[PDB]
């Protein structure tokens, strides 16, 4: 099964990290993603 | 449709049961979301059952093993949350809002014609009144259920009105009753 699809939800503001930015504290959700997911860090970054 | 819920204060105002009319429950879920019926043994497996959760302004919450599935206000349809859409993202047709409309759909906003017949946006024949996933342009899942107000083909031609009505959306009050327990 394809599903259920897993998706990264923020650690500071629980919502899916491509929303972290539309965030009040974006920094601090950036900080948590790259202590905690640096593959998908290299993704928003680009 | 939760602005008493957002307040914090958790677990307060809800009512959890143990023995629900379980099959009686699903054979209408089928009807209002066809492309399911592959995907409820993974979802309501028939070796967990079913806890209906009641919070106020008449609103009952489908949960199996903790986590929210369905949710409902007094006898009207289920809307998916946006948890499990996410887990199942064609439980429902699709429309997308352009990028500029996030910030508005994410403060409860209702979806006006210029979010949908935007260049970012992308809109699909729909009829009114059904139940539609709100993504958004450059993003992969769901920000929001809603529920066609004016048909496709209405919102392209008169654009502008209320297009799309704001059910439940990211952070919203369902948003943060992770699980109940
Ligand atoms: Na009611
Ligand atoms: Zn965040």
């Amino acid at each position: 099964g394809d599903y259920p699809l897993r998706v990264l939800y923020c650690g500071v503001c629980s919502l899916p990290t491509e929303y972290c930015e539309y965030m009040p504290d974006v920094a601090k959700c950036r900080q948590w993603l790259e202590k905690n997911f640096p593959n998908e860090f290299a993704k928003l970054t680009v | 449709m939760f602005k008493k819920f957002d307040e914090k204060e958790n677990v307060s105002n809800c009512i959890q049961l143990k023995t629900s009319v379980i099959k009686g429950i699903k054979n209408q879920l089928i009807e209002q979301f066809p492309g399911i019926e592959p995907w409820l043994n993974q979802i309501m497996p028939k070796k967990d059952p079913v806890k209906i959760v009641r919070c106020h302004e008449h609103i009952e919450i489908l949960t199996v093993n903790g986590e929210l599935l369905f949710f409902r206000q007094r006898e009207g349809p289920f809307y998916p949350t946006l948890r499990l859409l996410h887990k199942y993202p064609f439980i429902l047709p699709h429309q997308q809002v352009d990028k500029g409309a996030i910030k508005f759909v994410l403060s409860g906003a209702n979806i006006m014609c210029p979010g949908l017949t935007s260049p970012g946006a992308k809109l699909y024949p729909a009829a009114v009144d059904t139940i539609v996933a709100i993504m958004a342009e450059g993003k992969q899942h769901a920000l929001c259920v809603g529920v066609m107000k004016m048909s496709a083909e209405d919102i392209e031609k008169v654009n502008k009105g209320i297009g799309i009505e704001n059910i439940h959306y990211l952070n919203d009050g369902l948003w943060h009753m992770k699980t109940y327990k």
